[PDB]
């Protein structure tokens, strides 16, 4: 197929264990501070993964660090999604840290793993590809509506090139649906609202003072 | 920025 | 062109007057009052609008709920943004009530009305018509991504015919850009990003207890 | 629910 959607497909990061200390007893606190361990190593590859999208680089460093300080958190709930859509009622945050229902009620996190949920739902209905998830985290990027863009017409460009990728894999892979294209693309807004709710739910985190949080994820949580 | 540290690395 | 789309635009309701008080000393209570009233009574015309759309009457009571109750606060603000894309820097809530800077600061809504402007800006430079704008409105109501819904199949039927009447429209009338369709699809994440603020930023207005409320706009805002 | 009532009218 197409060859934007292979680039990204081995641009993907490597899998990020969550590594809860077992030394901690389980609670709200150690649930936290171990996500947000997390976010801040993923944070990580994800600015090294959107170095390989092609046109990210060429942007000023102004305009790179705007579209990231926008995206950063509806591409940490993708992934979040893609990967537990094998699963049942179950975000597989990493393989070894897998939160069901009684876990999310415990972190205090049972209404924003139910939105993530949904999108996990919507995805596995319409049988989201790898293929079809790197090419929307990508786009998430690109369309992330940063107020403070200097190069609109790039970062146009950069949607444009991403939009075409996954209109021409969708013409090729997915001839019985010639809507498909455009129903990917009418997933954005729950990721849009869900990725909202997590960065004031995180933020509010913050501002309680009682789990520390590493440079990077507290750069993205304060640049909002 | 540590942000604009690992955009320019 | 598409019988949907023409549809839509003869279903479109009438212009409402704000009438802001003259006897009133301008502030922050009578701006904030004055578009709640506004509000309330588009609400009655939006909920007689969508009787128009094919398939929602069809939908159970409890499903023509849920789509409304997600969705009023995005069709109330496309409504104000179509009405702003002659003006510049101006939000025309009605043709008596046209907000400036000024008028935004005063009221406490200068980050609310800087993100509804940032939705006209994008507009303006995809040239919207309102032949696309009536149909994003009704694309906005069936993708609302209500939690509640009973029949998820003819909600998504119901995307789908309006997801189609888009794309029918565009093929027809914009040749000259083979996705534009799906561009205008991608404004759809940032319309749910300013309606999340606004339902906030007004529910907060709600529980400060300053500002009387109609009872269908309370109704809509204590949803969520 | 005035909701209910008027998508009932
Ligand atoms: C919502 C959410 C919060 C996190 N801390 C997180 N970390 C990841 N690696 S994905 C993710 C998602
Ligand atoms: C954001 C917003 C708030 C309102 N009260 C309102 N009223 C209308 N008729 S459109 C609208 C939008």
């Amino acid at each position: 197929y197409n060859k934007i959607v292979s680039h990204l497909l081995v641009a993907e990061p490597e899998k990020i264990y969550a590594m809860p200390d077992p030394t901690v007893p389980d609670s709200d606190i150690k649930a936290l501070t171990t996500l947000c361990d997390l976010a801040d190593r993923e944070l990580v590859v994800i600015i090294g993964w959107a170095k390989h999208i092609p046109g990210f680089s060429t942007l000023s460093l102004a305009d790179q660090m705007s579209l990231l300080q926008s995206a950063w958190m509806e591409i940490l709930i993708l992934g979040v999604v893609y990967r537990s859509l094998s699963f049942e009622d179950e975000l597989v945050y990493a393989d070894d840290y897998i939160m069901d229902e009684d876990q999310s009620k415990l972190a205090g996190l049972l209404d924003l793993n139910n939105a993530i949920l949904q999108l996990v739902k919507k995805y596995k209905s319409m049988k989201l590809e790898k293929e079809e998830f790197v090419t929307l985290k990508a786009i998430a990027l690109a369309n992330s509506d940063s107020m403070h863009i200097e190069d609109v017409e790039a970062v146009q460009k950069l949607q444009d090139v991403l939009h075409e990728a996954l209109q021409d894999y969708e013409a090729g892979q997915h001839m019985e649906d010639p809507r498909r294209a455009g129903k990917m693309l009418m997933t954005l807004p729950l990721l849009r609202q869900t990725s909202t709710k997590a960065v004031q739910h995180f933020y509010n985190i913050k501002l309680e003072g009682k789990v520390p949080m590493h440079k990077l994820f507290l750069e993205m949580l304060e640049a909002k | 920025s540590l942000l604009l540290h690992l955009l320019k690395s």
